[PDB]
């Protein structure tokens, strides 16, 4: 329960709270998850909403989200989360992250980056110079 | 019923991880 974790939890919560009301509905949780390549059913979305909503008001506020995310923490530098992060960036599933893919993901996180900025990120990471980023280069990044 | 708890965390940690690398990529460049 460090300050770093709290900041990361807050940034995740703001991304999901698409209208800024301080809560996360079922449709918000759906919409953000699919923007990042996940394919949850409406059945699991309602279930995740009911599990985390403690007071039963039908939505998830930040303390409720915080209670949930504070237990059983995984690690963003773990190869398990690195693997799951590669699934997001490599959207078409060919095993290489392209600039349009990085552009599309950055767009879904709320970043307004020009195409030159994105191309620089690819270059700074592209070791073999093939113009894309594979798993090895993604990890070393 | 704690499978749902597990799945929420897993889905969320992927988002947190993605955000962390997007921030870090912006941080390098
Ligand atoms: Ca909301
Ligand atoms: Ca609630
Ligand atoms: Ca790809
Ligand atoms: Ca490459």
């Amino acid at each position: 329960l460090t300050e770093e974790q709290i900041a990361e939890f807050k940034e995740a919560f703001s991304l999901f709270d698409k209208d800024g009301d301080g809560t996360i509905t079922t449709k918000e949780l759906g919409t953000v998850m699919r923007s990042l390549g996940q394919n949850p059913t409406e059945a699991e979305l309602q279930d995740m909403i009911n599990e985390v909503d403690a007071d039963g008001n039908g939505t998830i506020d930040f303390p409720e989200f915080l209670t949930m995310m504070a237990r059983k923490m995984k690690d963003t530098d773990s190869e398990e989360e690195i693997r799951e992060a590669f699934r997001v960036f490599d959207k078409d599933g060919n095993g290489y992250i392209s600039a349009a893919e990085l552009r599309h993901v950055m767009t879904n996180l709320g970043e307004k980056l020009t195409d030159e900025e994105v191309d620089e990120m690819i270059r700074e990471a592209d070791i073999d110079g093939d113009g894309q980023v594979n798993y090895e280069e993604f990890v070393q990044m | 019923g704690s499978l749902v708890r597990k799945a929420f965390r897993h889905r969320l940690w992927a988002v947190i991880t993605v955000q962390a690398y997007a921030r870090g990529m912006i941080a390098r460049r």
